[PDB]
C-alpha cells in the first residue's frame, strides 16, 4: 500500500551486493508486485555468498 | 563466478615503476566503476584511485597524485593502475573493487561501498 522508488537504493552504492535472482537491479522501480517482505540480519564477508 | 584477480605486484626499487592489472571473470567489468585500495600493515584502507565505468572521469589521491596512473580495457575487462616514482610509504597489499554511481554527478571522488573485493597483490617498496 505504498509506491517504493528502488533507483534510490541502486544509485546510492550505500550497499555492497545487490545479488537480486529473478529480476534485475534497475527494473524494480518499473514493475507492480502484490506483497513485499524484508527481512534483515549481520553476518561475516565469506560466508555473504 | 563473480572474480576479481589482483596481477602484477612484487618487490620493486623506489623511484622504479610497476604496473597492476586487475582481471574480471564470470561478470562485465565494463558496467562497474573500479577503485583500487591499499591497506598496509598497521595502517587503514586508503583510496588508491577511482576510474568509472566508461573511463571518463577519474578521481586520484593526493599521497599519489601524479604519481599513480589508472587507465581500463573495458574490452579486454582490465583495469590498469599505473605507478611511477615509487617510495617505501606504498609498500601495501592492493585490491580492486567494482561499485556503481553513489550519487548525482560524474566523479567518484567521494569513496562509498564496495561490492566485490579481490585476492590482492601486495607491492613491496624497500631498498
Amino acid at each position: 500500500n505504498c509506491v517504493a522508488d528502488y533507483s534510490v537504493l541502486y544509485n546510492s552504492a550505500s550497499f555492497s551486493t545487490f545479488k537480486c535472482y529473478g529480476v534485475s537491479p534497475t527494473k524494480l522501480n518499473d514493475l507492480c508486485f502484490t506483497n513485499v517482505y524484508a527481512d534483515s540480519f549481520v553476518i561475516r564477508g565469506d560466508e555473504v555468498r | 563466478q563473480v572474480q576479481l584477480q589482483e596481477s602484477g605486484g612484487g618487490l620493486v626499487q623506489p623511484g622504479g615503476s610497476l604496473r597492476l592489472s586487475c582481471a574480471a571473470s564470470g561478470f562485465t567489468l565494463d558496467y562497474y566503476a573500479i577503485g583500487w585500495f591499499r591497506q598496509a600493515p598497521g595502517k587503514e584502507r586508503e583510496g588508491v584511485s577511482c576510474i568509472s565505468s566508461s573511463g571518463g572521469r577519474t578521481n586520484y589521491a593526493d599521497s599519489v597524485k601524479g604519481r599513480f596512473t589508472i587507465s581500463r580495457d573495458n574490452t579486454k575487462n582490465t583495469v590498469y593502475l599505473q605507478m611511477n616514482s615509487l617510495k617505501p610509504e606504498d609498500t601495501a597489499v592492493y585490491y580492486c573493487a567494482a561499485w556503481e554511481a553513489s550519487r548525482w554527478y560524474c566523479p567518484l571522488q567521494f569513496s562509498a561501498d564496495f561490492s566485490s573485493w579481490g585476492q590482492g597483490t601486495q607491492v613491496t617498496v624497500s631498498s
